C-alpha cells in the first residue's frame, strides 16, 4: 500500500534527534537574519530582506515583521508561506483570548500556544514542521517589555537581546558584547543596525533591504505604540547612525 | 524499476503489471466456458476430483444472479464469489428503483466499474478471476466475458482458464459451422463436448462436469441448471466424441 | 521475495504468498479428522499440550445445537470465526426461525475470510476449519481454508501429517459411508483414521477429543474419562 | 436556593446568601453555603435551578484553578466575570441550559479597588455598586438608594446588610433560615460567623 | 480502499531544502515566458499563446483569466493546476470575502488566499505542490494599482514589473532598463510588447499573444445602468485586433 | 487519520523508538531529586552556553502541577509541556470528582500511562522526556518522590536523578545517601542535591535551580544568592 | 526512485505516471478523427475485431454521453468506460442543477479538472486514455474538445488522436491551408462523414470495409452513432466518384 | 519496511514472534496450582538501590477470586489489569456472581491480537492469571500477546524460565500443599535470580477460596526464606 | 397519532414450594373485546430450570422472552457451558428491562 511511500516525518534518530525539525533549523540558517533587542523604555525588531531586486515594490511590501495585535508583533525567519498560516492563528488566538476575558492576552500565553501548535507537527499527524522561527516582541503589563524566540521544534526562550535565521552565531556575539541592561530604545536601535551591518551577506546595508520596527511608550501617558517604519523613515536611521 | 510491486502504477511501457500478474492466476485455474445460442445461453465448468473424498454434486461453482442471469470463473474462487456478491446487490438496486430486472448489458457494465474500481488504488488487489457471464432480458440473449482489468466485451462464445486455447478453437468451429444459429439444447451438448476436449489439458486428475443454462423456449428466461437425464445425456455425447 | 510483504500484491506467477504463509501455519497445528455417514457427523482432535505442567489445547468449538468445527492453526483466529459462525447461526434462528444450513455456513466463511485477502492493512486468517453439522438435508462436512476455498467431503483431515488420516479415509470411504444409526462405530472408524497420523506419541485420556452431531443427537464434545471407550 | 445578595463599599465587597435549601414542604437543609471560592482575591455566590447550581458553580472554579496553576498567576475580577458570562452566554442556546444567576465579589490587587459583578443565567453582566438576584432586589435595591453611600467602611457595610436582612424577614412569604456573610478584600476571603 | 496517504509527500532534505518545491519551481522555468508591468494609471499582463497544434483553436484555451472585476491573472508553468487554481481563487474571492463584506477583496488579500491553497499543498498529506507560478495584477480603492507574483511554495512578492518562466532571466533585465515610475499605461504596454517579443521565436501577432489590463473602469462593459456607483470592471482583455495596432507603431 | 504504527517491535525483542526517545531524554540537562525526612527537594542543570537570556520569562524547568506536587524533567522542552499541561487538567479533575486532590502516586501513575499510550498508538512517537514528580499527599507528611520514563514504567525513588552525566550523580547519591537516615532538616536536604550537581555542573552561578517543597503546600524557589551560599560553603570545606 | 510511482514532480520537475498514462492511450492501437461541417461535427474511429468468437456489434470505443454530445476515447477499454459514465452523470446533473443542457466545452473542462486532480492527488492514478468530445453546441455551433491525462484541455478546428496521429493531423492541415477556413464547407452531414472517411485513407494509406470503421454524427439537437449499413452506404458514395 | 500484521514463509506473525522476545528480557514470575490455593511470586528486580523496592508493582489484585503476576514490558500491562477489572466486576454487575477464571482470562486475551494498520503492536509483556471459582477451583493461566491462553499445573515466565520450568517439571505433584508450593516458588527464584533472595527483592502472594487474593507482607516472606534456608540445610 | 403500545390482556401466577416452582398463566390473547386467541401460551421452557412470562403487551413480551432465550444461550457459549442460576437470569433480565428503561417494555415479568 501507501507505506512505501511514507517519509516519517515524526521520528527519532538512533542518536535521540528529531530528523525534519534539524533538516527544517538548517533551511532557516539561510534565510534573512532578525534581531530583537529589548530596551528598558522599548523594544526594536530589525530584519533583512532576502537579495533584493530594483523592481521590487518596497513600501507596500510586508516580509519580515507582521502585527498580531497592538502590544505584540513578530520577526519571521525561513518561509514565508508557513509564517502566514501561523500568524493568521496567533491573531484569531490574541482575539479569543480578549473575547473571553475583555484582556489583552499576556505576551508567553500567547507564544506557548503558537509554540505548542509546532511541537504537536513533531510528535503526531505524519506531516512535515513548519520550517518557520519566530522573534516575539511584546508588552504586558505583568513582565512590560517581553523578548521571545521560537522554532520548529516548539520550543521557546526568553532574551533581553536575540538573533535568528543567517549568521546568528556571529550576531550573537556582537550583541553580546555590546549589550547592556540601563539601554534605551535609541541605542538598541543604532546596536540592531550596526550588528546587521557587520552580519550581513551584502556589499552594504541599505533602506530597500531592511524592515524595522519598535514597540515604545512613547505614546502619551501610559500605553504602547507599535511603529512600524516607512522606507523614508529607515533612509532617515540609517543616515542619523552614520551607516550610509 | 519496482514498477510490478504497487497496483495502479504505470509502467513505462503504460502497462499495470499486477493486473498482468492477477491474469496468471487466472490462467492456472480449472477451464469454464460459455456458449450463446438462438433464444439464450449456456454455461459450463471444470471440476477437478482431488479425491474420492469430494461429495459428487455438492461442491456447486456456476452460480445466478437475480433469477435470469448465470455466472461462471477460472481462477481464485474466492474472488469470484465476492464479484458475484456485488453483482446481486447491484441487480437488487437496479430492481428496487426501476422495476424491471437488470438487462445483462446493464449487469455488464456494473460489473466493469467495480472490477475497473479495483485497479485504481494501490490499497486493493486486482480481481483472480475472469468471469463468464449472461441471460435473457427484453433484448433477447447475451453473454458476456469479464477480464482482471474490468475489460469486457460481448461474445457469440467465450472460454477462460487452463485449456482455454483449446476452447476457443472449438468455439470458433462452431461459430463457422452454424451461422444461422445454434439451439439451446444442442449448445447443451456442445458445451459437454468442448469441456471433455479442453480437459486433456488438465488430465492428471479426471474430473467432474456442471452445466448451467437460460433460454427463452426451454427454461421460460430463467436460469436453470441441467440436471438428471438431461446431464447424462450431454455427458454421453461428450464421451462418444472423444472415442 | 519482494511480493510477500503485504497480501494486496499478487507475484509474477499470480501468487498470494501472505494467503500461502497463512497456509503454512495450518501445516504446523495439530491434526484434527472429520468424516461423516448418512446419519451422523464426527470430529476427531488430537490436542497439543505446551508441556506436562500445561493443559492441552482446546480444538473443538460448537456453534449452534446442530453444527460445530474443530480447528487447526492460529486458535485465536478461529474464536473470531467461530463467533461470527454462532452469530450467523443466530440471525437465522431470531428473524427466520430457521437452522442455518451448513452449505451457507461455509459460504459465508468463504466471502469473510476473503475480504481480508484483496485489502490493504488487514491480513489472511492463519487457521483451517472442519465445520460438520446435520441440518434439513442430512449430515455434512466442510473444509475451510483462510485462502477463502471452502469444500464439502464424506471425510478429510487438516494438520501436521495430515495425510496418513486422508489417505486411510479414501480407502475406507465405502465402509464408513454406510455407519448408519450407530454412532460408536462411525466414531471408532474417525479414532482409527486420525491414529493413521501419530508418531512416537499415542492417544491418551486428556489427550483424544471427539465431537458429534447427527439425526437425533445434538453437537456434543466429548473430553476426559468420556472418551476413554475408544482407546 | 433563593436569596444571594451583595454590597461593593470602599475597600471590600460583602456577599449575603440564605442558608435554608427546600425542596417541597420540607426544609432540608438550614445550614448552606451558596458560594465558592474562584481564587483566593474572587468570590462567586449562586442561585437557581436545583443541581444546576453547584454543578455550574464547581466547573467554573475548576477553570478558575486551572488558569492560576497555569500561568502562576490570580486572573482580575473582570477578567472572570467575562469568563463566567460567555459560559453562561454560550449556554443559554444550548440543549438544556444552566438556569443560574451569580454575584462575582472580588477585590483587584492591582487596582485596589473591590468589584461586585451581577451576571444572569442569560449572560446579562453588570457591574454595580450593590446587586441581588430574584425577589430579594423587589425590596433591597430601593433601600439601598436610600441609605448606600459610596465612601461606607465594611462595618459600616454589615449594618446596611443587616438592614437588608431584616427587612428580607419581615416581608418576605419563605423562611430562608438567614444568611452566611463573607468578606473580600485586600487580604482576601473571609466569613463573619455571628450574624 | 481510501485516501491511505494522510502523510506529507513533501519533506526538508538534510541540507534543508523541500525537494517537491524545488522541483515545482523547475517545471515554472520550462513553461511559457509571461510577465507583468505597472504603470502609473493601469497595470498590464502579457504572455505568448503557444500552440499544441495548428489544428487547435487558441482562443478557447484562456491563460489570462479574469479573477474579479478588478483583478486579473497570468501564469507560467503547468496549465491544468492553473485551471483550477483560478476556479478556486474565484470562488474564495466569493466566500471568505464578498459574501460577509458586500464587496470584491483588494489584490493583496485575494493574493493572500491564493497562496494559502498553494502553501497547503505544500505541507497538507497525499498531494504535490501546484507547477505553476501566477502573476496578479489588480486594483482597489484604498490601495491603488498593483502587482504580485506567487510562487509553488506560497510565498508572494510585490513588483513594479517582472517576468516568470523560460526567458524571464533576459526579461527582467530589459524592464529594469526600460522602467520608471512616471510610465503611462500605453508607455507600459508598449514596453510590455518589445519585452515578450524578446523570448517568442515563431509569429508575433495578435493571434499568438494573449495581453489584458488593469485600468480605467468600463462602463460600456458593466452590462447594465441605472447605479451611479457601479462604474464597470477595470480588468479588460485586449482583442486581436487591439494588439496589431500596436505592432505597426512599434 | 494518520495512523502509521511508528513504535514497533525489532526481531531482538526492543522498541528502537522508546529507547531512542531514552537517548533523548539522556540529552537533556541533569535533573535531580533528593527527600529528607520531612521534605523533597528538586535540583536542575541549566546550561551556561545561552548568555543574554531574560530569567524572568524564560520557562522555569520545575513546574507546579497542583499547590502540592511539582514535577521537573529532562530530555525534549516542548514535549515536557504537553505532559505538564494533562497533569495539571487532571490535577484539577480528581479535585471535582473526588473533592480531595491528588496523591502523588496517582498524578505519577497518570502521567506515566500517557506516556505509555504514546508507545502502542498509531501515528504518534514516544515523549522524549523522563520525569521526576515529587510532593506530598493531602493530610500526610511522609514525604514522596517518583520517576517516569518515555517507556510508561514508574516507580519511587529515595533520591534520582535524570539527564546528562546522570550516572555520575546517581553514583555520588548511592554512596552519599543513607537509608537508615536521610537528611534530617532542609539545609541538609538542599546541601547533598547542591553537593550531586556540583560534580557535574560547571560552575555553581546562574547554572543551579533548587526548588524546595514541603508538607501542606509549602513550595519555595530559591534565589541566585541563597543557593550561591550553599556552593560558597561545600567549595571551602572541599579545600582539605 | 519512488517519484516515478505516484503523481509527485522529479527533480527535472516531471510527473512521470503522467507521461506513461500518456503512453497507454495507444494501447489498443486504434486511430481517431474529428471534424466539422456547417449544421454538424463527424468522428470517426477504427474499429478492429481481431477475435472471432466476439460479438461485434459491442465492440466500441465511442460513446452517448447526453442526447446532444458524443465522446470517442483513444486507450484501454475499462478506462473508457469509467470515463463515460462520470461524464454521463455529470452531464445529467448539470441539466439538473442548471437548467439547460450541459455545453460540450464545459463538460471536457469538468473533464480536465477531474483529471488534473488525479496528476496532483497521490491514491488516485490518472486514467489511461484521450476523450475527444463532439457536439453541435446551441451557442457556439459546431464543436470538439479533447481532453488527456495531463488534465489539458482545448478547442479544435479539427482533430486526430492514436499511434498515426501526426500523419493524419498534417492532412488535415494542408487541407485548411487550402481551403482557407476553418471548416467543412458541406451542407449535408453524409458528405462531411465522406470527407472524414476520404482524409484518413489518404493519411493512413489502408482502405476500409464497412466493419473496419466506427462513425459517430453530431447534430442539432442529437448525436447518434451509425450501423454497419449505414457506412456501407457511405462508402459506397466515396468509390463512385 | 514492512506490515505491522504480516505472516512469515514459516506462518507465523512477525511482531507477536519479537515481543516474545522482549518477554523473555522480562523479570522471573512463577506461579503453582495446588488443591490448598494458587501460589504466585515474582523477582522484583530493582534497577538501582536508591529505588523504594516495594514501589515495584509486579503483583497485583484483579477481583477478590483472582490474582495476576506479569514478566515483561510491565508498563503495557496497566491497560491490560484496567480491563480485567473492568471485565470481573462488569461480569458481577450483569449477573449478580463471580466471573470464571478461564472467562476472564479469554476476555484479556481479547485484547492481544487487537492491533494493526485499534493499538498500533503487541504487548509486550507476559501474565500469568490465578484464581478460584467454583466449577473448576483452583486455576493457573498464563495468557501471551499471541492471543492464546494455556492453563498450567505449575509455570514460569520471564529471563529465567526455562531453567525454573524444568525445575516445576520435577518438584510438582498433585498433592502439594499450600506451604509446600510457598517454599518451592522461593526456591527456585532463588535458583534463577540474579543477586541473592531477600524479601525486599523478591514477593510472594496466593489465593485460596476462604481469604480470596493476598499479597504477602515482607515480613511474612521473610520468615518463609528463613523457613527455606533450614529446611535444605537440614539433609 | 401512532401509539406503539396495546394491552393483549391475560394474567399470570408464580408460586414457589420448598423444592419446587410453578408459573402458571391462562392461554388467552384479547385486543379490547375480541378474543384473539383461545390458546396462545406466554409461559416459556428457557432452559436450565428457568421458566419465564412476560405478560401486557405481547409484543414486548415475546421480543424480552426471546432476547433472554438468546442470552441464555451466550451465557453457556462464553462461560463453558455453565448453568445460569435463577438468581443470575434475574439480575441479567433487569439490565434487559432497565436498557429500555427511556421506551419500557409494557410487561410485567415473572420468572
Ligand atoms: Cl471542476
Ligand atoms: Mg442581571
Amino acid at each position: 500500500g501507501s507505506r512505501r511511500y511514507d517519509s516519517r516525518t515524526t521520528i527519532f534518530s538512533p542518536e535521540g534527534r528529531l530528523y525534519q525539525v534539524e533538516y527544517a533549523l538548517e533551511s532557516i540558517s539561510h534565510a534573512g537574519t532578525a534581531i530583537g533587542i529589548m530596551a528598558s523604555d522599548g523594544i526594536v525588531l530589525a530584519a533583512e530582506r532576502k537579495v533584493t531586486s530594483t523592481l521590487l515594490e518596497q513600501d507596500t511590501s510586508t516580509e519580515k515583521l507582521y502585527k498580531l495585535n497592538d502590544k505584540i508583533a513578530v520577526a519571521v525567519a525561513g518561509l514565508t508561506a508557513d509564517a502566514e498560516i501561523l500568524i493568521n492563528t496567533a491573531r484569531i488566538h490574541a482575539q479569543n483570548y480578549l473575547k473571553t476575558y475583555n484582556e489583552d492576552i499576556p505576551v508567553e500565553i500567547l507564544v506557548r500556544r503558537l509554540s505548542d501548535i509546532k511541537q504537536g507537527y513533531t510528535q503526531h499527524g505524519g506531516l512535515r514542521p513548519f520550517g518557520v522561527s519566530f522573534i516575539y516582541a511584546g508588552y504586558d503589563d505583568r513582565y512590560g517589555y517581553q523578548l521571545y524566540t521560537s522554532n520548529p521544534s516548539g520550543n521557546y526562550t526568553g532574551w533581553k537581546a536575540i538573533s535568528v535565521g543567517a549568521n546568528t552565531s556571529a550576531a550573537q556575539t556582537l550583541l553580546q558584547m555590546d549589550y547592556k541592561d540601563d539601554m534605551k530604545v535609541d541605542d538598541a536601535i543604532e546596536l540592531a543596525l550596526k550588528t546587521l551591518s557587520k552580519t550581513t551577506d551584502s556589499s552594504a546595508l541599505t533602506y530597500d533591504r531592511l524592515e524595522f520596527a519598535t514597540i515604545r511608550k512613547g505614546a502619551n501617558d501610559g500605553e504602547v505604540y507599535q511603529k512600524i517604519f516607512k522606507p523614508q523613515e529607515i533612509k532617515d536611521i540609517l543616515v542619523k547612525t552614520g551607516i550610509t | 524499476t519496482g514498477y510490478d510491486l504497487s497496483n495502479s502504477v504505470f509502467s513505462p511501457d503504460g502497462r499495470n503489471f499486477q493486473v498482468e500478474y492477477a491474469v496468471k492466476a487466472v490462467e492456472n485455474g480449472t477451464t469454464s466456458i460459455g456458449i450463446k445460442c438462438n433464444d439464450g445461453v449456456v454455461f459450463a465448468v471444470e471440476k477437478l476430483i482431488t479425491s474420492k473424498l469430494l461429495v459428487p454434486q455438492k461442491n456447486v461453482k456456476i452460480q445466478v444472479v437475480d433469477r435470469h442471469i448465470g455466472c461462471v470463473y477460472s481462477g481464485l474462487i474466492p474472488d469470484g464469489r465476492h464479484l458475484v456478491n456485488r453483482g446481486r446487490e447491484e441487480a437488487a438496486s437496479f430492481k428496487k428503483l426501476y422495476k424491471t430486472p437488470i438487462p445483462i448489458p446493464a449487469f455488464a457494465d456494473r460489473l466493469g466499474q467495480y472490477v475497473q474500481a479495483h485497479t485504481l488504488y494501490n490499497s486493493v488487489r486486482p480481481f483472480g478471476v475472469s468471469t463468464i457471464f449472461g441471460g435473457v432480458d427484453k433484448n433477447g440473449a447475451h453473454l458476456y466475458m469479464l477480464e482482471p482489468s474490468g475489460s469486457y466485451w460481448g461474445y457469440k462464445g467465450a472460454a477462460t482458464g487452463k485449456g482455454r486455447q483449446s476452447a476457443k478453437a472449438e468455439l470458433e468451429k462452431l461459430v463457422d459451422h452454424h451461422p444461422e444459429g445454434l439451439s439451446a439444447r444442442e449448445a447443451v451438448k456442445q458445451a459437454a463436448k468442448i469441456i471433455y476436449l479442453a480437459h486433456e489439458d488438465n488430465k492428471e486428475k479426471d474430473f467432474e462436469l456442471e452445466i448451467s443454462w437460460c433460454s427463452l423456449s426451454e427454461t421460460n428466461g430463467l436460469h436453470k441448471f441441467v440436471k438428471g437425464d438431461l446431464l447424462q445425456e450431454a455427458i454421453d455425447f461428450a464421451q462418444k466424441e472423444i472415442n | 521475495n519482494n511480493y510477500d510483504g503485504d497480501t494486496v500484491t499478487f507475484s509474477p506467477t499470480g501468487r498470494l504468498f501472505q494467503v500461502e504463509y497463512a497456509l503454512e501455519a495450518i501445516k504446523q497445528g495439530s491434526v484434527t479428522v472429520g468424516l461423516r455417514s448418512n446419519t451422523h457427523a464426527v470430529l476427531v482432535a488430537l490436542k497439543r499440550n505446551a508441556d506436562e505442567l500445561s493443559s492441552y489445547q482446546k480444538k473443538i468449538i460448537k456453534c449452534d445445537e446442530h453444527m460445530g468445527l474443530s480447528l487447526a492453526g492460529l486458535a485465536p483466529d478461529a474464536r473470531v470465526l467461530s463467533n461470527y459462525l454462532r452469530q450467523q447461526c443466530n440471525y437465522s434462528s431470531l428473524v427466520f426461525n430457521r437452522k442455518l444450513a451448513v452449505e451457507r455456513a461455509g459460504h459465508l466463511l468463504c466471502d469473510k475470510a476473503q475480504k481480508n485477502t484483496q485489502s490493504y492493512g488487514g491480513r489472511p486468517y492463519g487457521v483451517g476449519l472442519l465445520i460438520i453439522g446435520y441440518d434439513k438435508s442430512g449430515a455434512h462436512l466442510l473444509e475451510f481454508q483462510p485462502s477463502g476455498n471452502v469444500t464439502e467431503l464424506y471425510g478429510t483431515a487438516i494438520g501436521a501429517r495430515s495425510q496418513g488420516a486422508k489417505t486411510y479415509l479414501e480407502r475406507t470411504l465405502d465402509t464408513f459411508i454406510k455407519i448408519d444409526g450407530n454412532p460408536d462405530e462411525l466414531i471408532k472408524a474417525g479414532v482409527e483414521a486420525i491414529s493413521q497420523s501419530l508418531r512416537d506419541e499415542s492417544l491418551t485420556v486428556d489427550n483424544l477429543s471427539i465431537a458429534i452431531v447427527g439425526k437425533d443427537t445434538p453437537f456434543t464434545i466429548y473430553d476426559g474419562e468420556a472418551v476413554a471407550k475408544y482407546i | 436556593m433563593d436569596i444571594i445578595l451583595g454590597i461593593r463599599v470602599q475597600d471590600s465587597v460583602i456577599l449575603a446568601s440564605s442558608k435554608a435549601v427546600t425542596r417541597g414542604i420540607s426544609v432540608l437543609k438550614d445550614s448552606d453555603d451558596k458560594t465558592r471560592q474562584l481564587s483566593p482575591h474572587t468570590l462567586m455566590s449562586f442561585a437557581g435551578e436545583a443541581g444546576d447550581t453547584v454543578q455550574f458553580a464547581e466547573y467554573i472554579q475548576a477553570n478558575i484553578q486551572l488558569y492560576s496553576i497555569r500561568e502562576d498567576y490570580e486572573l482580575s475580577p473582570q477578567a472572570v466575570s467575562s469568563f463566567v458570562r460567555q459560559e453562561l452566554a454560550k449556554s443559554i442556546r444550548s440543549r438544556r441550559p444552566y438556569q443560574v444567576n451569580v454575584l462575582i465579589g472580588g477585590y483587584d490587587k492591582k487596582k485596589n479597588k473591590p468589584e461586585l459583578y451581577q451576571i444572569d443565567y442569560l449572560g446579562t453582566k453588570v457591574e454595580l455598586p450593590y446587586g441581588a438576584h430574584g425577589y430579594s432586589g423587589f425590596y433591597t435595591f430601593s433601600l439601598l438608594d436610600h441609605h448606600y453611600r459610596p465612601d461606607m467602611t465594611t462595618e459600616e457595610g454589615l449594618d446596611l446588610l443587616k438592614l437588608c436582612v431584616q427587612e428580607l424577614e419581615k416581608r418576605m412569604p419563605m423562611d430562608f433560615k438567614g444568611v452566611i456573610v463573607k468578606i473580600v478584600d485586600k487580604d482576601g476571603i473571609r466569613q463573619v460567623d455571628d450574624f | 480502499m481510501t485516501d491511505r496517504y494522510s502523510f506529507s509527500l513533501t519533506t526538508f532534505s538534510p541540507s534543508g531544502k523541500l525537494g517537491q518545491i524545488d522541483y515545482a519551481l523547475t517545471a515554472v522555468k520550462q513553461g511559457v515566458t509571461s510577465l507583468g508591468i505597472k504603470a502609473t494609471n493601469g497595470v498590464v499582463i502579457a504572455t505568448e499563446k503557444k500552440s499544441s497544434s495548428p489544428l487547435a483553436m487558441s482562443e478557447t484555451l484562456s491563460k489570462v483569466s479574469l479573477l474579479t472585476p478588478d483583478i486579473g491573472a497570468v501564469y507560467s508553468g503547468m496549465g491544468p493546476d492553473y485551471r483550477v487554481l483560478v476556479d478556486k481563487s474565484r470562488k474564495v474571492a466569493h466566500t471568505s470575502y464578498k459574501r460577509i463584506y458586500g464587496e470584491y477583496p483588494p489584490t493583496k488579500l485575494l493574493v493572500s488566499e491564493v497562496a494559502k491553497i498553494m502553501q497547503e499543498a505544500t505541507q497538507s498529506g497525499g498531494v504535490r505542490p501546484f507547477g505553476v507560478s501566477l502573476l496578479i495584477a489588480g486594483h482597489d480603492e484604498f490601495n491603488g494599482f498593483s502587482l504580485y507574483q506567487v510562487d509553488p511554495s506560497g510565498s508572494y512578492f510585490p513588483w513594479k514589473a517582472t517576468a516568470i518562466g523560460k526567458g524571464s532571466v533576459a526579461a527582467k533585465t530589459f524592464l529594469e532598463k526600460r522602467w520608471n515610475d512616471e510610465l503611462e499605461l500605453e508607455d507600459a504596454i508598449h514596453i510590455a510588447l518589445l519585452t515578450l517579443k524578446e523570448s517568442v521565436e515563431g509569429e508575433f501577432n495578435g493571434d499568438t499573444i494573449e495581453l489584458a489590463i488593469i485600468g480605467d473602469e468600463n462602463p460600456d462593459l458593466l452590462g447594465y445602468t441605472g447605479i451611479p456607483t457601479d462604474k464597470g470592471p477595470r480588468f479588460r482583455k485586449l482583442t486581436s485586433q487591439e494588439i496589431n495596432d500596436r505592432l505597426e507603431a512599434l | 487519520g494518520y495512523d502509521r504504527a511508528l513504535s514497533i517491535f525489532s526481531p531482538d525483542g526492543h522498541i528502537f523508538q522508546v529507547e531512542y526517545a531514552l537517548e533523548a531524554v539522556k540529552r537533556g540537562t541533569c535533573a535531580v531529586g533528593v527527600k529528607g525526612k520531612n521534605c523533597v527537594v528538586l535540583g536542575c542543570e541549566r546550561r551556561s552556553t545561552l548568555k543574554l537570556q531574560d530569567t524572568r520569562i524564560t520557562p522555569s524547568k520545575v513546574s507546579k502541577i497542583d499547590s502540592h506536587v511539582v514535577l521537573s524533567f529532562s530530555g525534549l522542552n516542548a514535549d515536557s509541556r504537553i505532559l505538564i499541561e494533562k497533569a495539571r487538567v487532571e490535577a484539577q479533575s480528581h479535585r471535582l470528582t473526588l473533592e480531595d486532590p491528588v496523591t502523588v502516586e496517582y498524578l505519577t501513575r497518570y502521567v506515566a500511562g500517557v506516556q505509555q499510550r504514546y508507545t502502542q498508538s498509531g501515528g504518534v512517537r514516544p515523549f522524549g522526556v523522563s520525569t521526576l514528580i515529587a510532593g506530598f499527599d493531602p493530610r500526610d507528611d511522609e514525604p514522596k518522590l517518583y520517576q517516569t520514563e518515555p517507556s510508561g514504567i514508574y516507580s519511587s525513588w529515595s533520591a534520582q536523578t535524570i539527564g546528562r552525566n546522570s550516572k555520575t550523580v546517581r553514583e555520588f547519591l548511592e554512596k552519599n545517601y543513607d537509608r537508615k537516615e536521610p537528611p534530617a532538616t532542609v539545609e541538609e536536604c538542599v546541601k547533598l542535591t547542591v553537593r550531586s550537581l556540583l560534580e557535574v555542573v560547571q560552575t555553581g552561578a546562574k547554572n543551579i535551580e533548587i526548588t524546595v517543597v514541603k508538607p501542606d503546600s509549602d513550595i519555595v524557589a530559591l534565589s541566585s544568592e541563597e543557593i550561591n551560599q550553599y556552593v560558597t560553603q561545600i567549595e571551602q570545606e572541599k579545600q582539605e | 526512485g519512488y517519484d516515478r510511482h505516484i503523481t509527485i514532480f522529479s527533480p527535472e520537475g516531471r510527473l512521470y505516471q503522467v507521461e506513461y498514462a500518456f503512453k497507454a492511450t495507444n494501447q489498443t492501437n486504434i486511430n481517431s478523427l474529428a471534424v466539422r461541417g456547417k449544421d454538424c461535427t463527424v468522428v470517426i474511429s477504427q474499429k478492429k475485431v481481431p477475435d472471432k468468437l466476439l460479438d461485434p456489434t459491442t465492440v466500441s470505443y465511442i460513446f452517448c454521453i447526453s442526447r446532444t454530445i458524443g465522446m470517442v476515447v483513444n486507450g484501454p477499454i475499462p478506462d473508457a468506460r469509467n470515463a463515460a459514465l462520470r461524464a454521463k452523470a455529470e452531464a445529467a446533473e448539470f441539466r439538473y442543477k442548471y437548467g439547460y443542457d450541459m455545453p460540450c466545452d464545459v463538460l471536457a473542462k469538468r473533464m480536465a479538472n477531474l483529471s488534473q486532480i488525479y496528476t496532483q492527488r497521490a491514491y488516485m492514478r490518472p486514467l489511461g486514455v484521450i476523450l475527444t468530445f463532439v457536439s453541435v453546441d446551441e451557442e457556439l455551433g459546431p464543436s470538439i474538445y479533447k481532453t488527456d491525462p495531463a488534465g489539458y484541455y482545448v478547442g479544435y478546428k479539427a482533430t486526430a488522436t492514436g499511434p498515426k496521429q501526426q500523419e493524419i493531423t498534417t492532412n488535415l492541415e494542408n487541407h485548411f491551408k487550402k481551403s482557407k477556413i476553418d471548416h467543412i464547407n458541406e451542407e449535408s452531414w453524409e458528405k462531411v462523414v465522406e470527407f472524414a472517411i476520404t482524409h484518413m485513407i489518404d493519411a493512413l494509406g489502408t482502405e476500409f470495409s464497412k466493419n473496419d470503421l466506427e462513425v459517430g454524427v453530431a447534430t442539432k439537437d442529437k448525436f447518434f452513432t451509425l450501423s454497419a449499413e449505414n457506412i456501407e452506404e457511405r462508402l459506397v458514395a466515396i468509390a463512385e466518384q | 519496511d514492512r506490515g505491522v500484521s504480516t505472516f512469515s514463509p514459516e506462518g507465523r506473525l512477525f511482531q507477536v514472534e519479537y515481543s516474545l522476545e522482549a518477554i523473555k528480557l522480562g523479570s522471573t514470575a512463577i506461579g503453582i496450582a495446588t488443591k490448598e490455593g494458587v501460589v504466585l511470586g515474582v523477582e522484583k528486580r530493582a534497577t538501582s538501590p536508591l529505588l523504594e523496592s516495594d514501589s515495584i508493582e509486579k503483583i497485583v489484585e484483579i477481583d477478590r477470586h483472582i490474582g495476576c503476576a506479569m514478566s515483561g514490558l510491565t508498563a503495557d500491562a496497566r491497560s491490560m489489569i484496567e480491563h480485567a477489572r473492568t471485565a470481573a466486576v462488569t461480569h458481577n454487575l450483569y449477573y449478580d456472581e463471580d466471573i470464571n477464571v478461564e472467562s476472564l482470562t479469554q476476555s484479556v486475551c481479547d485484547l492481544a491480537l487487537r492491533f494493526g494498520e485499534l493499538m498500533s503492536r503487541p504487548f509486550g509483556v507476559a501474565l500469568l492469571i490465578a484464581g478460584h471459582d467454583a466449577d473448576d477451583g483452583y486455576q493457573l493461566f498464563h495468557a501471551e500477546p499471541s492471543g492464546t491462553f494455556y492453563r498450567y499445573n505449575a509455570k514460569a515466565i520471564g529471563s529465567g524460565s526455562e531453567g525454573a520450568q524444568a525445575e516445576l517439571l520435577n518438584e510438582w505433584h498433585s498433592s502439594l500443599t499450600l506451604k509446600e508450593a510457598e517454599l518451592l516458588v522461593l526456591k527456585i527464584l532463588k535458583q534463577v535470580m540474579e543477586e541473592k533472595l531477600d524479601e525486599n527483592n523478591a514477593q510472594l502472594s496466593c489465593i485460596t477460596k476462604q481469604d480470596g487474593f493476598k499479597i504477602y507482607d515482607n515480613e511474612k516472606t521473610a520468615e518463609l526464606i528463613k523457613e527455606l534456608k533450614e529446611k535444605e540445610a537440614a539433609e | 397519532q401512532f401509539n406503539p403500545y396495546g394491552d393483549n390482556g391475560g394474567t399470570i401466577l408464580g408460586i414457589a414450594g420448598e423444592d419446587f416452582a410453578v408459573l402458571a398463566g391462562d392461554t388467552r390473547n384479547i385486543t379490547d373485546y375480541s378474543i384473539n386467541s383461545r390458546y396462545e401460551p406466554k409461559v416459556f421452557d428457557c432452559g436450565d430450570n428457568i421458566v419465564m412470562s412476560a405478560n401486557g403487551f405481547a409484543a414486548d413480551g415475546d421480543a424480552l422472552v426471546k432476547r433472554f432465550k438468546n442470552s441464555v444461550k451466550w451465557y453457556h457459549f462464553d462461560h463453558n457451558d455453565k448453568k445460569l442460576s435463577i438468581n443470575s437470569a434475574a439480575r441479567n433480565i433487569q439490565h434487559l428491562l432497565y436498557g429500555k428503561r427511556f421506551f419500557p417494555y409494557y410487561v410485567h415479568t415473572i420468572i
